[PDB]
């Protein structure tokens, strides 16, 4: 809801990964869960990086890395830290 | 024919026009369309319509209860009105029956 | 004996050949009413055929 | 009706014709330039506040409410002008190049 | 059956006859098709009561046959009516200007403005009122700003209904100005509101998840005049509704083209029904205007 | 009634015998002149880049049809159809006719036999009908409505499925109205106009419906505002809580939506409505022309 209410650059491309968006269901098994996360990670940190106009990668079969987006480099290292703390 | 004969009036207009109107009753689970030979003195059509719709606003409300209780299927339409020509009123015999019949193959034309 | 005294109109392509000229002008949705009386020395295929 | 019809018998240009003697000027020789925003009259600003700011700078007025007659200006070629009340120098006539 | 005649009660002195003999060639409207009728059956002036409504006037006249005026001898005016497809010529009585290639509309004489009240055809207690022959863009006008001011009046104080229809009574068609005199709220005048209701919902029920957002596509995309006059309308719709942003429309989901067709065809229906409300029948279509637009010839019946 | 046209152009004899050809077909003329020139002839009056499709049919209601009748060497004596009179024509569009079948007069988009000068073409309307007539009207349309979106690929398996055409003898290939990547712009102004009638229809029945009941209410109008209800939950389902419709509005800015509603349904009446011209009789074997009664 706050991919549609924002306006992008352009908003064909913006509108696909929203409707990517939009599919992200579960079932009762993780299995899936945990690789239909990655593809709606992937499109929200594209809306993240086209939201704000910066310039993502565009290799030919290349991915976009699941990256914290606007954040403070020492805020990037507690998160981290946290994170291994999960793992 | 006396069962599908039928009109709102005293007959007593001097150029009697027929029409011939059906209907879509959805009471019925698929559907019960009411075919009807209609008698008018009047002439003009969307007054006609208009006084239709007066007296069969029990199959319109059938019609907007299909739409409801079905969203799939689509709803067709309501009615047809196509006149057919004109006669007089002692031209009729009481299976009632005309003697002289003008004709005029009009269209169909649709009405909800 | 020069080449153009306005460069802003001459070639194929500036404002004015596609501002004035009939076969740009349906390009754009003109309104047709109107007399342009410039557009006489502005087209092609008036002047070309 | 009469079918008539007719052929030249000339080996060259018989008939002649001569611009003889002038009465009067129909248009007004003015310098009322050609107003391009009714000969292009869909074309806007992207931005709408700076395009009404540019028809209330030049005078043009925008289209009030949508009617009939609007749409039909939009669409086909009509007559947009809606003509002067006094016209005491005849028609008027002007265009623009840069 | 073709001819009829309509003979006077009173006396005709020389100014009768005389106002008589220029209307050959005009419409007379006659409601009760009998071959032989008296002069109260004439005309208009029979149903012509004010303070009653124009819908009403509008609704009866649509109801009655129409003839020519030819052959006027003096207690009798032999009225012909006109049978389909035939070419007849008609004298427009009411100021309205004709062109060529338009179809006509029979309407109840809305008056001119200064009210000149030229009856045109004295009588002691009888006028003959004409109902206006008119072109079709002005009567779809007229039944358009009558349903207007039939949906709009409900619920409404006296002032803003007052200021808005002092502007919505006011018409303009080719350099002239009329307005409507009784523009009351009857009973005929409110089920066609019903049924435009009912027509109007059904349009919004049988629109798709594509036609709806149409407008929000062009309005990503393009700017042109008039993208930008119905953009600010349903802009002003979707913030007096929410007060956040009109989103941006999405992918279409599910496309399956037969229920799209049959999506329009239903759409196609309703809104043919919605549009019959508004167009009257064409009466007549012409052929050639004078140039003087005091007569003309038409192909059609009455 | 009859229309001479007659040709100021020279006319070849293997020209005559072309136009002998088309013995008895129907040709519009913009209004009813006795003696007429060969530029109003056909709807090469109308050709252009720009208008496209529905600017003919829109020109097409309130011309008049006539009839080729004879042909003298250098002047068309057309005749002028009545109503009721039947009259023999020819089929000139790519459709065969059967009997009974209610002829409508379509512009010929897709055409590709043609009387030539060196300006002046001539150009003759299909007689297509009824049905098919509609069939094509509204395939039209919707790939009008799809042509802002074919950078997907399913939707160009729709657009792909709407371009062929099915009937007896029939695959036709439609034209696409979309032409490098942008619409002509009556059918831009055509399918803007339905969305937007589709939008206020939504818009405005929600307060309509309360306008209108405090008059005798019967259950059509207890039905309508429940279809109503379940058009908004099923609109909002996805959205934040409700759109929460107000009730004390401005006059003036409901009298610009209801009139902007009307006045936009006034320019769809030649996409909704068909002309029915001819009601055909019995057909000439092998299907070439056929008489005819003019239903106008």
């Amino acid at each position: 809801r706050r991919g549609y209410t924002y306006p992008f650059g352009d908003r064909g491309k913006a509108r696909d990964h929203l409707a990517v968006l939009d599919r992200t269901e579960f079932d009762t098994d993780v299995r899936h869960d945990a690789e239909i996360v990655e593809r709606a990670l992937v499109s929200a940190v594209i809306l993240a990086k086209m939201s704000v106009r910066e310039t993502l990668v565009t290799a030919i079969g290349q991915t976009e890395p699941i990256a914290f987006v606007h954040l403070k480099d020492t805020e990037v290292q507690r998160i981290e830290e946290n994170l291994e703390g999960v793992r | 024919p006396k069962d599908m004969y039928l009109t709102w009036e005293e007959t007593r207009g001097r150029l009697q026009y027929v029409y011939l109107i059906i209907v879509y009753d959805y009471d019925g689970p698929e559907t019960r369309p009411g075919i009807y030979v209609l008698t008018s003195s009047i002439a003009h059509w969307q007054t006609l319509v208009d006084v239709a719709r007066g007296k069969f606003a029990r199959e319109r409300c059938s019609f907007v209860n299909r739409r409801i209780t079905r969203p799939r299927q689509i709803p067709l339409c309501t009615g047809v009105i196509q006149k057919l020509g004109w006669c007089l009123a002692d031209d009729i015999h009481t299976v009632v029956r005309l003697d002289n019949f003008s004709v005029e193959l009009g269209d169909f034309r649709e009405f909800v | 004996f020069a080449a153009t005294h306005n460069p802003w109109a001459s070639q194929a392509g500036c404002l004015s050949d596609v501002l004035y000229n009939t076969r740009h002008r349906e390009r754009l949705g003109y309104n047709s009413k109107f007399y342009s009386p410039c557009a006489q020395y502005f087209n092609t295929e008036e002047i070309i055929a | 009706t009469q079918n008539i019809n007719t052929v030249d018998m000339g080996l060259g240009y018989t008939s002649n014709t001569c611009v003889a003697y002038v009465n009067r000027v129909r248009t007004d020789m003015g310098v009322r330039v050609q107003d391009l925003f009714r000969v292009f009259p869909m074309n806007v600003y992207r931005h709408d506040e700076v395009d009404r700011w540019i028809r209330h700078a030049a005078g043009v007025e925008r289209p009030q409410l949508l009617d009939t007659e609007t749409i039909s200006m939009l669409t086909f070629g009509s007559m947009s002008e809606r003509n002067a009340a006094a016209t005491v120098h005849g028609q008027k006539a002007a265009c623009e190049l840069i | 059956e073709a001819n009829i005649f309509c003979t006077f009660d009173h006396k005709l002195s020389i100014a009768d006859v005389g106002k008589l003999t220029k209307l050959v060639a005009a419409v007379v409207p006659i409601p009760q098709r009998l071959h032989l009728i008296k002069h109260y059956q004439l005309g208009l002036h029979q149903f012509v009561d004010h303070t009653r409504g124009y819908v009403r006037l509008r609704g009866l006249l649509r109801n009655m046959t129409l003839t020519l005026m030819r052959r006027v001898e003096g207690n009798q005016i032999l009225l012909h009516v006109p049978t389909h497809g035939l070419l007849y010529t008609v004298l427009n009585t009411g100021p309205v200007t004709w062109e060529k290639g338009d179809a006509l509309c029979v309407l109840p004489p809305l008056f001119h403005g200064p009210l000149a009240r030229e009856n045109l055809l004295t009588l002691g207690q009888w006028e003959l009122v004409l109902p206006w022959i008119v072109p079709m863009p002005l009567a779809l006008e007229i039944n358009q700003r009558l349903l207007i001011m039939g949906l709009f009046s409900l619920d409404r104080s006296y002032e803003e209904v007052k200021a808005a229809v002092q502007q919505l009574q006011t018409i303009t068609f080719r350099d002239a100005t009329f307005t409507i005199p009784d523009p009351v709220i009857d009973q005929h005048l409110l089920i066609d509101m019903k049924t435009a209701c009912l027509s109007m919902s059904m349009v919004a029920n049988l629109a798709s998840e594509l036609t709806m957002t149409y407008v929000r596509k062009l309005a990503l995309e393009d700017s042109s005049m008039l993208l930008v006059k119905c953009q600010e309308l349903l802009m002003r719709l979707d913030r007096e509704r929410s007060v956040g942003e009109p989103r941006t429309p999405a992918r279409p989901q599910h496309v399956s083209p037969d229920d799209e067709i049959a999506r329009l065809s239903a759409l196609f229906v309703m809104l043919r029904q919605l549009d019959d409300l508004i167009r009257e029948q064409v009466v007549f279509t012409v052929c050639d205007v004078s140039p003087d637009n005091k007569s003309a010839t038409c192909i059609f019946k009455g």
